[PDB]
């Protein structure tokens, strides 16, 4: 049970929105070997960040599963939401950060797994 | 102008084409030859920015240098017989490389389409897709050629 | 977008109507003039007035609908003197097959103004043909493809 | 005002109420997809050929006595630069062959031959002549049968 | 370098201003025999005009080129000028002026010519 | 067939220009000695000008006809068209030009006289 | 010193919010184990979230306690929290994330615990 | 008594307009020879016009004097001017008409010179 | 290449918002011995929170940073962050939250680090 | 856009960013207080000087090759009758003097000299002949060297 | 741009009223600290003040201004450890002069709320030099250039 | 909220009330007139170092024992490259060296030192020690002596 939180300087609309949330879908079951049903994404737009000195766009995203991560899974899913928030927001790929987290316990359905 | 161009050929043909996203998609009511309704298109439309996220999952394109591999809508064909079906047909565009692109391309497809899983339409989808070779330097080609859609029209 | 026109050739328009589910074709055999707006409005003036006699006839909207159904298929003009228009229309369905007829041509009549001069200062006429089909069965549709092969 | 559809990626069928005018737009040399930029090109050569016909004389009038000069349809090489090829029709012998030389004059100016388009495109014409009555009841600037070429 | 003002009691948009523009652009190099790329043009509408003793909708066009003009040329050009305000703006041909100039000297680029 | 434009600093309304309108038809067939009915005027109120270091009320007035004018013409109508636009406009008779012109060629009705 | 944050799709106006607030401390106390003065509560509402394949209502917690978690508290924790936002938020329980996590450090008057 | 009108396709506001009429106040008494005093200067900012196949920012300079002008005299205007409108409103140099006409006859002050 | 999220109850404008910037970067360089270009920002103001059984002004830190922190960085840290949401946003030292955390693994330019 | 500021009550800084102008407002003769009047005269004085620079030449483009003609200060006499004495340095043997001439007739006209202006003042101008390489880095129309003799 | 304020230093500001026609310099001389709104709009409530003596003494914003004229130079504010003002005030016009200089002194106290606290908390003072000139001369006026040498 | 006032083309005072801060703003070496760029450039500095002052510890609170460090000018080179010079005095044995050295370093962060502003300038300090009592009555960190060397 994999959550995606994306943090943007530029405003979100409901295509951009829809295009990032198939995109890490692909990724969940694909990179991530996780149900695409199964993962939570959360979208926050005109976000006022700092980065580099400047308030230009820039874009944080936040990936979290429970059971740690594969071997060579972070690089994939690094390279393909860098590249998806840069064709979508058109975000430079050097103002985007992807930092991976594991939750101790995570719960759905009113039950942990 | 506007973003996106449908129109009716017949009542089970109909040609949408998307300026923005500069896509071109046949939307076929074969199996019954129902007249499209606008759940139809829209569910047209719903595989297209599906597809659309697969081209940019397997990399971005849309810059310069595109070296591949191109993945894009041919055609959206409608079951309408008894259970709400669609049949989209991809042509992949790009050895051991070409079935690597291929099986991410496949797998892409089934997670964006949502294929053998009911759609937000009610809709059960699956796929079909041919693979292509072709110079990406070269001036004479387009992810969206007029001779790749010759048998849908 | 309730209705979607469309150009295949200059005297030849596809109209899809979404609110009314209806699909005409409008063409001008008889000279190839190209259609106009008020070709056009005459034309979905004509489908609201099948569709008018279509109600009449029984609602076949609701579920199980035993019918007759009767639609537009295409609306021929005739440009070349006179402002002329020819309606065709499909009756979908022996002694009641005779009344059905008998009450859709003459619901017809009314609904297009046969005989006489239109809104658009026209001149209307209509010829239609009966088909027989299990209202029923899974493989059936008042708008079928096929339906439209004569003027398409 | 304007109806445009797609009968292919490379057909496109322009419409205009307003102006009374029907082009097709085809790409057929490379099969590309006519983009928005192709379409806004093909409806500045229709007002232009638009312009061409009030030039030789205003036939909107009653009594057209002619020439009428219409667009049937617009190519476009997308191949290696960005060109155009117009096709247009003449309607209408000393007198045609002077109605001849007023339609070319003034469709090289309106159309920018063999010059850079507002689209950074050169374009080009090429036209047919054709003899009709003006006055006959079965006639009109775009007629079905003159797109025949293109469809 | 000729230059052409228009002015007109009836509204003009983008079409209409477009349509004469291409017209000045033949007349120039069909008849006046001059790059149509060195006509200017400037339009006049909504303007408050009174003529034949109405303010009805009223046209003048006004010519000014260097080196005056052509035998035959003025009677072509009003012809096609008339003709051309009266498809595109609705003028009647009755109420449509057109007057030629010729200026002494004429500059362009930061020179004369 | 002679035309007058009128440039005004002043705004002008129904009953202002109508009145000048009169007045140059009055002075058209009095003075210069042609048909009232056409003559054609423009009228630019509210026109950004500047004159003796000023923007203050200031009017000019354009006069073209062709054939030239007669010997004392000119000295008539600057008169008449000075006066009137001081009683009219409000304008001071020493911030009001009238220029004369004569077109080389005038065309009406599609064709030139 | 606990964390709890609180994401949702649907709006929270001060009821709402007031009363996942006292639940959060009746937890903090009875089941955490700690001092219901001591836990810090945010709430982002109308965050634009997608889950299951849908936009639909849906929800997501996140827990974070220094020192970690008890053996049958997170269960407990999941299971409440999950009730609470059904019935005040009406979110069904089949869309609601409890994410646990545990800090390095945490920090509270100018100095660390 | 010299008359400049200033068509431009560019906005004009106080500034602009006030730099150009002291410009053509020191032009008319440096070059013309003529009083600063007894110049007009009209402006006609926001003018749709049409020039070189594009409606870009274009600029026509018209210059009315009686009794013509001297021999290097039009020459020097020009180049003054354009470098004037230039400066001020940004127009290029290729893009700048200055046309110099002569009058027949000058009224001002209810007479005429 | 640390990433500092900032939760305020209070409203924060352009002053607060580059003072808390230029702060995060100072301690960014002289006590995590990471480049102040290379940390990332983010601002939440008029975050609804509640804490201590309050709805008062209150703030809440979270700071991350792959492989972890020195042994006496983060109380330096919470002291400097908690002094400056004291000084510029009026918050109480003892209504701020600092937590700390560590990412397995972290995204930069489409590259892992 | 403009910066104004008072070292003195006879003594007025102002600071033009737009024009990228520089004058000082002094009242000497008599020392009295700048009024609104007063600046506002001033700012009509630099305007008019602004002119007189773009009449010579627009130098705000690249490679400025001159000559420059900058206001430097403005001082009133306000005892009997309203006058104002404008201080101006114009920056470049023939050519120089040409220079000169040019920009002396064009202040003449821009400046109202000798006669009533819009405050009803009557203005004249005094000018000083400097000469430095354009195209050298420690050169500019304002420097600080330039306002040593009212400041 | 009825107030138009200026900073030669920290401790120094140059203040001057168009509309009133008043000019005022506010320096923290005893101690050097910089000037806040505070201590500015003080010294404006203090030129307003003045404004009201001289109007009292007469109006002599009208034509012939016998006078006498009385106008502030500068206030100086005390920062150490109570706040306290020092206002510098000229009064220009034998024994009318005495009266005019008793009229004028009392008119100040009361005006300038001398000896007790100011709507900034502050306890005023004021020092007034006695100067005669010709008020139909053409070089005069109440705020002279040299007039304010000693604080600039 | 900011009072800017140009004693000088090339100076300029600028007096912030709400961050109760006084600098200086001089181009010595070249004695260029400050633009609207190098005003702003001079407040981004000062929030720098006001960023600096409350890292050091917060001295807005009662009983500041300090250190203070505040800016006392901005000198501006202007002559090839952009670049600027802020001056800083630090008010407070080994204890002071401390004080010193996280001035130091907190001032190269928040100033920008030897790297590109936002204004495309290459920035550097200069900083003096001053040792008075923080409880004395007489004493302010933006005192008037303080200023002497700038103006």
């Amino acid at each position: 049970m994999p959550v995606i939180q994306t943090f943007v300087s530029t405003p979100l609309d409901h295509h951009k929105r829809l295009l990032l949330a198939i995109i890490y879908r692909i990724v969940t079951r694909v990179v991530l070997g996780k149900p695409e049903d199964l993962v939570m994404m959360t979208f926050h737009d005109s976000t006022p960040m700092h980065f580099f000195g400047s308030t230009d766009p820039v874009a944080c995203v936040r990936v979290e599963a429970l059971g740690g991560y594969g071997p060579s899974e972070p690089e994939k899913v690094t390279s393909i939401v860098t590249a998806a928030i840069t064709a979508v927001c058109g975000i430079v790929a050097d103002r985007i950060f992807v930092l991976y987290f594991s939750p101790l316990h995570c719960g759905w359905n009113g039950t942990n797994f | 102008m506007e973003s996106v161009n449908t129109s009716f050929l017949s009542p089970s043909l109909v040609t949408i084409r998307d300026f923005d996203n500069g896509q071109f998609a046949v939307l076929r009511i074969g199996r019954t030859g129902f007249p499209a309704d606008k759940g139809d298109i829209d569910l047209c439309l719903d595989k297209m920015i599906g597809v659309r996220a697969a081209q940019i999952f397997l990399g971005d394109d849309t810059e310069d240098g595109f070296k591949g591999p191109h993945i894009r809508i041919r055609c959206v064909d409608i079951d309408d017989k008894h259970t709400y079906n669609a049949m989209v047909y991809v042509d992949l565009i790009v050895e051991v490389e070409r079935e690597t692109a291929e099986e991410e391309a496949k797998l892409a497809l089934r997670v964006a389409l949502q294929v053998d899983i009911a759609d937000e339409h009610s809709c059960v989808t699956q796929f079909e897709m041919k693979l292509r070779e072709e110079l990406l330097s070269s001036d004479s080609f387009h992810p969206d050629k007029d001779e790749y859609y010759k048998d849908f029209l």
